[PDB]
RNA sequence: GCUGUAAGUAAGCUUUGAUCCAGAGAUUUCCGAAUGGGGAAACCCAGCAUGAGUUAUGUCAUGUUAUCGAUAUGUGAAUACAUAGCAUAUCAGAAGGCACACCCGGAGAACUGAAACAUCUUAGUACCCGGAGGAAGAGAAAGAAAAUUCGAUUCCCUUAGUAGCGGCGAGCGAAAUGGGAAGAGCCCAAACCAACAAGCUUGCUUGUUGGGGUUGUAGGACACUCUAGAGUUACAAAGGACGACAUUAGACGAAUCAUCUGGAAAGAUGAAUCAAAGAAGGUAAUAAUCCUGUAGUCGAAAAUGUUGUCUCUCUUGAGUGGAUCCUGAGUACGACGGAGCACGUGAAAUUCCGUCGGAAUCUGGGAGGACCAUCUCCUAAGGCUAAAUACUCUCUAGUGACCGAUAGUGAACCAGUACCGUGAGGGAAAGGUGAAAAGCACCCCGGAAGGGGAGUGAAAUAGAACCUGAAACCGUGUGCUU
RNA sequence: GAGUAGCGAAAGACGGGUGAGAAUCCCGUCCACCGAUUGACUAAGGUUUCCAGAGGAAGGCUCGUCCGCUCUGGGUUAGUCGGGUCCUAAGCUGAGGCCGACAGGCGUAGGCGAUGGAUAACAGGUUGAUAUUCCUGUACCACCUAUAAUCGUUUUAAUCGA
RNA sequence: AGAUAGAAAAUAGGUGCCCGUACCGCAAACCGACACAGGUAGUCAAGAUGAGAAUUCUAAGGUGAGCGAGCGAACUCUCGU
């Protein structure tokens, strides 16, 4: 599981060996935008709300199963564990010590 | 937001009651006339009541089950 | 009480016909009398009602897409105030 | 409609004929109405013959 | 992060901890046993008390008011006491519902089988109503038997389709013994009693006040002599006070990278790793190492079942004589008619109901399949009693050489719904775009529906009636024929 | 079967307009049919079919620019009208009660229940849709409050009454 | 019968609640599966002719019927001679 705003490489779909930051989390789909991934292609039509359209390209969501967290140290994908500093289950890299994720 | 009301009397929570009834009225026949916008204004309002009944109940009951 | 059966105003063609003579016409609750209403608005505006009019209108049927509904049921009151002015702003 | 001392109460059974043919039949008690001493007061309440045998005050 | 489905666009909310998830509490319109009176449910129309309002009237708010039942007060007839009867007060008293199950009763068919049919069978079945209880019924020998004892009952296996019953037809059909599950025993009436307590006149009689002891080695009083464990599941019957696991939220939880093909790999290939975890489900394809988890471990504020105790509350245990006394009455039992016993009235025990009769009290009574005499066993006519046993509307976890959309529920999808019937009732049809909505910006013909490009996508004969797309059937070409 | 039967009693014609489209929609003229009714009301029943804009897939036995169709927004105003409120018939319920295997049936007092009895508003105007309902005019029936011009043992009264 | 010190009188002010009210109603909105040639209680119901609520034409007021255009064979149907 990851958070809403660190930084993950992707190892699914074209984007693999890839880093970008998280800008999103969706929680009852499991499904996070990352920057930069999946970029999509939306036909959108001249409306009232939008005077005009066109093809944009905005990020579409992917599977959390398909990101990974970077070690702080070492920029290698890892995964992640927890240890109960006074009572709160902070995170860890799993390859080394603590990992930071406040935005 | 219901410290302050515990902290408040039983006497003018009653009149606060009435109070917060009156505005929602207000709020209802703007939204119906087409001249609110802030129609969320409602469900806080709603809110404040529903708090605000709460703890008269909490208050009279105390007093009523013991002595 | 005095604030909660009168639900909304009614704004509309034949109730502005009627505002422009001192009718003035109201989406009441259903559970209440002339009586009831009079009271109430010369309780809130402060004016002076001569008489009132009540009617009831029957559920209407709505269907949305697939599935039919009914609207709710309805109670309408007109008032005819001589003293006074319920301003809808 | 029983006794309302005992209890004799009616039954069912068969009448039954030379062929063994069977029909369904009652058997009632000898109820009698009598005025006996009930709660107190004298009331009128049905009582078989044979609780009136011996026993009951009328 | 949130503001359900269910999309929306708009106001918002949330690390000062939202939305969630658990326990507890508050609110809970109207109808409905429906209960103030009515009524064509979900509505009308009230009386009383208290309050709001108004100068008042109209109007409103909150209580209260059904019927039986029990009890307690008044008041009280035809009637003199009295009794009906009335009037109050009280009472978490009763109603109604249901799981289409299991259980015990009341009442009780027929088609059918007999190759017809009436006895018989179907069958004490179906359907009715009445009680229930989570279980119910049964249950501590007036028993089985011929050695003696399951020494209460129930239930399973076998006895055994035997013994038997049967227009001896069709059919119906045990029990004891023996092998097992589970086991537990008790309380009253009676005598008698210092008394008590009323009648009745203290002579007695009768009472619930209470004790007393409840059983066949015949038990108990009696008279002797003698001595202070139980238990709320029967065995009286209430409830605070400490713990103990478990259950109605949860927490932690090992170990994988590279290339190849691809739209995407979990695949293939190579090299590793973990395992008390290679159950399982997801993930853009087929994953022990990506995610949710799994083995393992940990964890409740609370509100519950449960259980150890500590209290607590109850409280006599024997022997020996045996002179008297007591041991369940309209009862047993007999007769008549029926019913029940596997047993159809039969030689018909054993047992119950209606109707008439109608006993004994231990020096007695019942049973041992007509039966008796003798032997053996038992001690009725009062009561309570857990366990093994039956069933699943539910809830929790899981399983399946069970079904995969004409199947499996009638119902995978707003289904007991469209719909049909006056009504009981009857009762459907209908799942699948893609990985992601990326759901086709613009242009062209057309009023629009459609279409044709361009673009999205791996694919658009995947474009929303959307996966695959057979046959019947309908077309457009034509090679060879007529 | 087959582009076959059927297209559900009947008088239409034409000018103008509307539209992508017109025998079929709108307006007009003429003609024709009913007229103890195809006219006006009002019950029962149906419930929104009512009105104004808009649309044209489907439903209309054809067509359709139209509609009892679809989308949007509207529309029913009562002291006096009909009911509730007042009364009761036929029936239905029925406390206690009678009878009943259970279930329940019957029935008194009393209630319910109009198709009947008793009850105070008429005319005109009015919109796209309502009008003894709204408004203008004039009334009437109950009820309450203030006042009363003297009714007068408050038994009788100005007069209160089962 | 009781009940009671009170309002009638010649005024002037106020108060009067709940349910129904649109629309069709001899009908394409109702009972007949249908925009069905059937059924659907009651009220008003004009002129000419007549005895008449008969009959023919018409008034008030509604309506031209949800398929048509041809040709006028057989044969059916309705009608006249």
């Amino acid at each position: 599981h990851i958070k809403k705003g660190d930084n993950v490489k992707v190892i699914a779909g074209k984007d693999k060996g890839k880093e970008g930051k998280v800008i999103a989390t969706l929680p009852k789909k499991d499904r996070v935008v990352v920057e930069g991934v999946n970029i999509m292609k939306k036909h959108q039509k001249p409306t009232q709300l939008n005077p005009e359209g066109g093809i944009l390209e905005t990020e579409a969501a992917i599977h959390v199963s398909n990101v990974q967290l970077l070690d702080p140290k070492t920029n290698e994908p890892t995964r992640v564990g927890y240890k109960f500093v006074d009572g709160k289950k902070v995170r860890i890299a799993k390859k080394s010590g603590e990992e930071i994720k406040s935005n | 937001k219901a410290k302050e009301i515990r902290d408040l009397t039983t006497s003018e929570i009653e009149e606060q009651i009435k109070s917060s009834k009156e505005e929602l009225f207000n709020l209802r026949f703007q939204l119906a006339t087409g001249q609110l916008e802030e129609t969320a204004r409602i469900r806080t309002v709603r809110k404040t009541i529903a708090r605000l009944k709460t703890v008269a109940r909490e208050r009279e009951i105390e007093q009523s089950k013991a002595n | 009480e005095a604030r909660d059966i009168l639900k909304r105003p009614v704004i509309t063609e034949k109730s502005s016909e009627a505002m422009a003579e001192d009718k003035y016409t109201f989406d009441v609750d259903t559970r209440v009398n002339k009586t009831q209403v009079k009271m109430a608005v010369e309780e809130i505006f402060n004016v002076k009602v001569a008489s009132v009019n009540i009617m009831n209108y029957k559920p209407k049927k709505k269907r949305m897409g697939r599935y039919q509904g009914y609207t709710n049921k309805r109670r309408k009151a007109i008032v005819t105030l001589k003293e006074g002015s319920i301003d809808l702003f | 409609k029983q006794c309302f001392v005992t209890g004799r109460k009616a039954s069912t059974g068969n009448r039954r004929s030379h062929a063994l043919n069977s029909t369904k039949r009652r058997w009632n008690a000898n109820l009698q109405k009598v005025r006996i001493l009930v709660d107190g007061k004298p009331k009128k309440v049905w009582v078989s013959a044979r609780a009136l045998k011996s026993g009951k005050v009328t």
